[PDB]
RNA sequence: GUCUUGGAGGUAGAGCACUGAUUGGACUAGGGGCCCCUACCGGGUUACCGAAUUCAGUCAAACUCCGAAUGCCAAUGACUUAUCCUUGGGAGUCAGACUGCGAGUGAUAAGAUCCGUAGUCGAAAGGGAAACAGCCCAGACCGCCAGCUAAGGUCCCAAAGUAUACGUUAAGUGGAAAAGGAUGUGGAGUUGCUUAGACAACCAGGAUGUUGGCUUAGAAGCAGCCACCAUUUAAAGAGUGCG
RNA sequence: CUGGGGCGGUCGCCUCCUAAAAGGUAACGGAGGCGCCCAAAGGUUCCCUCAGAAUGGUUGGAAAUCAUUCGCAGAGUGUAA
RNA sequence: UUGGCACCUCGAUGUCGGCUCAUCGCAUCCUGGGGCUGUAGUCGGUCCCAAGGGUUGGGCUGUUCGCCCAUUAAAGCGGUA
């Protein structure tokens, strides 16, 4: 599976310039809901801030075994990578704080990712 | 629908069909063909039942080849008459088909068109068949 | 229907060999065939 | 007769060397089309037929450049074997059948007819094939409450193994028929995907333009002709199929 | 003669095929012909070689004739294989 | 069924059709029971199982067959010399 090599290599580049990341739900992935997490990011910049659903624990979590190992306990849970290269968080970490609390899929008892070293309350 | 133009004779023996054909057990002009499996006589009308019902399914298709040709007049005495008294009226035409002889060749066609355009002509031909493609060495 | 060449027509048809009889069963009840 | 050796003959097979028949491509003498002009010499258009010729490739009882297997005619070396030639006396039969192999007629029908070849019956009893003139085995001088075998068999009828080993079938196949049909089933083999996470199954979503250019009152996903695609994308056929 | 007979057709001679690689070998099987012709189309001596094709020409023409190559035979061999 | 062949019978095997008496095979006309329906109910087409039972009175012609009269749940085929 030499195709699986290349997905490992390229996503590392936005993981060494990264500070933050957030859990992204994969059930009920509406087309307009994808727009309300991509086009609000496309009001910021390009596709640096990611939605990708190639996120098995054995496909793409082997790649993230270096940076910020706070994430494996949602292993048997819905994972999608959201990595960051530019525009530090002052606005971007609260992208999910309005839509998902009732619309564009459920809030999701999300237990978070790297904020500093914690689990809950992505601020 | 084909017939030989002017034959040296009008009434002929029936022969004994056996064994493998003298040649043409290998599709070589076009791509895909049917190779027969039994020994039989194939009449005139059945190649007419073939060249029609392939170009049904070969709407825009390549050329259809026929390597068979009829030259044997199968012969009938007129019906409800006794035996003997002359060999009968030449009832039409009939081709020579040994087993193993690749009947048709069909070119300019992929796999999946050739598995049904060539199948439906084999329901009209009275012989059990098998699909035969080409091969290089060579 | 009953015929000796029992085949599916559309891809919604299953081919289930009940009772020694190759029956085809489908959604649309004009596919209902059997050799028997 | 059998082996060696010498031969004659063109079969079955094959192949095209000719006599023919023929598939397809190049080649294009001629022709036709269409125009120009032809009032005439003529010219151009052919996805129009097309003779030769040529690259392949098919098929012949009345086609063979080639040519077997046996079969027949003999020799001289044998190794067996009892037959053969003439001559005369003396008669019977000159309608045959079936089975296999090769043939014709037939419809590559007939326990059909008509030839070759071989058997048997006829003129042949016995055992098989349940019974059966022609298949299988085998020859009845005559007796034995002798033995060994062939065809066929070895649970009961009915003589002989509920033989032994390893498998296959589940239909009573065996114990009657094909084109075709099928996730029936045993083997052999090939490949695709696949913990670098497959196949089902469930919670998912389906593209924005846009039916997109031309259309039928409109149909914007399947009126139908089609460039049938660029953006948001983990994605989405300018639509999987039902409407 | 006969696939009952009648009607049809055939009765004899030569060649081929069926004929199974000697030679025969049947049918109301498949094809042709034969009841003649040549006083030379016979015998011998001595010569010579075809048909078709192309090239060019006289009325010459798709072709009668005439010349140069091709042309083992695709020509003829009375009449038919 | 019309046929092919001539194998039982030409020291005799009565041939067409009716009347009686049937049985049997179902490849089904009904009646019983169902899939599909281009089945709204009604009445059908078509394919399945099913032989137990019913399967008419004429006119015409020797007629089997056939057409037509009127009924009927229907007026089935076919073998049995």
């Amino acid at each position: 599976a030499i195709e699986t090599k290349k997905v490992v290599v390229e996503e590392i580049a936005s993981k060494l310039k990264e500070s933050k990341s957030t859990i992204i739900v994969d059930y009920r992935g509406l087309n307009v809901s994808e727009v309300t997490e991509l086009r609000k990011q496309l009001r910021e910049a390009n596709v640096e801030f990611k939605v990708y659903k190639n996120t098995m624990t054995r496909r793409a979590v082997e790649q993230a075994e270096l940076n910020g190992l706070n994430d494996f306990l949602t292993g048997p849970n819905a994972i999608a990578f959201s990595t960051e290269d530019v525009v530090a968080p002052a606005k971007v970490l609260n992208d999910f704080a309005k839509n998902h609390e009732a619309l564009e899929i459920k809030a999701g008892v999300i237990e978070g990712k790297v904020s500093t070293v914690e689990e809950v309350k992505a601020l | 629908m084909l017939l030989p133009k002017r034959v040296k004779y009008r009434r002929e023996h029936r022969g004994k069909m056996r064994g493998r054909a003298k040649g043409g057990t290998e599709v070589h002009f076009g791509e895909f063909g049917i190779q027969a499996l039994e020994a039989s006589w194939i009449t005139n009308r059945q190649i007419e039942a073939a060249r029609i019902a392939m170009t049904r399914y070969m709407k825009r298709g390549g050329k259809v080849w026929i390597k068979i040709f009829p030259s044997k007049p199968y012969t009938a005495k007129p019906l409800e008459v006794r035996m003997g008294s002359g060999k009968g009226a030449p009832e039409g035409w009939v081709a020579v088909v040994k087993p193993g002889k690749v009947l048709f060749e069909i070119s300019g066609v992929s796999e999946e068109v050739a598995r049904e355009a060539l199948r439906l002509a084999s329901h009209k031909l009275p012989i059990k068949t098998k699909f035969v493609k080409r091969e290089e060495i060579g | 229907k009953v015929r000796p060449s029992v085949k599916p027509i559309c891809e919604k048809c299953k081919v289930i060999r009940r009772k020694g009889k190759v029956m085809v069963i489908c959604e649309n009840p004009k596919h209902k065939q059997k050799q028997g």
